[PDB]
C-alpha cells in the first residue's frame, strides 16, 4: 500500500429538514377549530340574550 | 310581514332539528365508519353492512348526558312549545303578552342547543383524522334560525306595546 491519498470515516446521513413554510392561518394553531367556532356561536348567543 | 315569518320559521327549525338528531351521519372517523348520536353504523368493518349501538359503559355525570342526549332534544321540545305560542296570535288575540312567552322559549332552546354540542365534542375525543358529516351541520342551522326567530318574536312584542 501507498500513503493514504484520502481520509474518510463512517458518517451519518439524515433527511435534510425542509424550510417548513407555515400556513396562512398559522396563528389559529393555539386554539382548535372547535374552539373558534364555539366562540362565534357563543358570541351571537350572548348578543341575542343581551338584546 | 314579520307576524308570518315566525310561524314558518318555527316549523322550519323544529322539523329541521328533529332530522339532525334522527339520522346518524354526524361524524366520519376511521375502516371508515360513520358515527351518530345514539348509535353508530359501521362500514368496512370486516362486514358489508353492520350497525350496532354504542356502549358508554364525578365524571359519570358527563357520560349519562352523552348517552341520554337530552340537550339536543330539549331544544326541539322548546321549539314546538314556542311554535304553538306564536300560533296563538289568531285564537285568543289582543292579548299582547303571549308573544313574549314565545321569545323566551325561542332563545332558551338555543342555549340548550349549543350545550348539546359541548357535551358531544368533549365526550367524542375523551393521527385519527375525523370530520363532521352533513347531518351534523344541520344542527348548526337549528341554532342560527333559533336566534333570528328569537329577535323577530320579541320585536313584534315591542311594536305591539308601542
Ligand atoms: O345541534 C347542533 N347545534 C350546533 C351549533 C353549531 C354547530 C357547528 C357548526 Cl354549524 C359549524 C362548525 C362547528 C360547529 O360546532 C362546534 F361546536 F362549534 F364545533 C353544530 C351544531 N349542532
Ligand atoms: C368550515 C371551514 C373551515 C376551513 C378551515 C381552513 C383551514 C386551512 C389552514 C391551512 C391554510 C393553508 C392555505
Ligand atoms: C343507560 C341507558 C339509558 C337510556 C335512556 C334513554 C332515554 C330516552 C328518552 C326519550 C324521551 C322521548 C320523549
Ligand atoms: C333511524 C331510522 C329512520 C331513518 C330515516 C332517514 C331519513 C333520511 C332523510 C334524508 C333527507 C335529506
Ligand atoms: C334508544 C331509543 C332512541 C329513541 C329516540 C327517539 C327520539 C324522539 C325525538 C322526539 C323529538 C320531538
Ligand atoms: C379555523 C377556522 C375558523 C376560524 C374562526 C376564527 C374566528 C375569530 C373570531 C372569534
Ligand atoms: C320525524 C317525525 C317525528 C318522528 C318521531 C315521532 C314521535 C316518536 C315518539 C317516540
Ligand atoms: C368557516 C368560518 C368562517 C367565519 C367567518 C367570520 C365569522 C365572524
Ligand atoms: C330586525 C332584524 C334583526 C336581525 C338579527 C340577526 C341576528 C343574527
Amino acid at each position: 500500500f501507498s500513503k493514504p491519498f484520502m481520509s474518510l470515516g463512517i458518517s451519518i446521513m439524515i433527511k435534510k429538514p425542509q424550510k417548513s413554510k407555515p400556513g396562512v392561518f398559522s396563528f389559529l394553531d393555539p386554539l382548535a377549530y372547535e374552539i373558534w367556532m364555539c366562540i362565534v356561536f357563543a358570541y351571537i348567543g350572548v348578543s341575542v340574550v343581551l338584546f | 310581514v314579520q307576524v308570518l315569518l315566525t310561524t314558518i320559521g318555527a316549523f322550519s327549525a323544529f322539523g329541521l332539528m328533529t332530522i339532525a338528531i334522527s339520522t346518524d351521519y354526524w361524524l366520519y372517523t376511521r375502516g371508515l365508519t360513520h358515527s351518530g348520536l345514539w348509535r353508530i353504523c359501521c362500514l368496512e368493518g370486516l362486514k358489508r353492512g353492520v350497525c350496532v349501538k354504542i356502549n358508554h359503559f364525578a365524571e359519570y355525570l358527563l357520560r349519562v348526558v352523552r348517552a341520554s342526549s337530552i340537550f339536543p332534544i330539549l331544544s326541539a321540545i322548546l321549539l314546538l312549545l314556542g311554535g304553538v305560542c306564536v300560533a296563538a296570535s289568531r285564537v285568543y288575540k289582543s292579548k299582547r303578552n303571549i308573544i313574549l312567552g314565545a321569545g323566551i322559549l325561542f332563545v332558551a332552546a338555543g342555549l340548550s342547543n349549543i350545550i348539546g354540542v359541548i357535551v358531544y365534542i368533549s365526550a367524542n375525543a375523551g393521527k385519527n383524522h375525523y370530520s363532521y358529516g352533513w347531518s351534523f351541520y344541520f344542527g348548526g342551522l337549528s341554532f342560527i334560525l333559533a336566534e333570528v326567530i328569537g329577535v323577530l318574536a320579541v320585536n313584534i312584542y315591542i311594536e305591539r306595546s308601542r
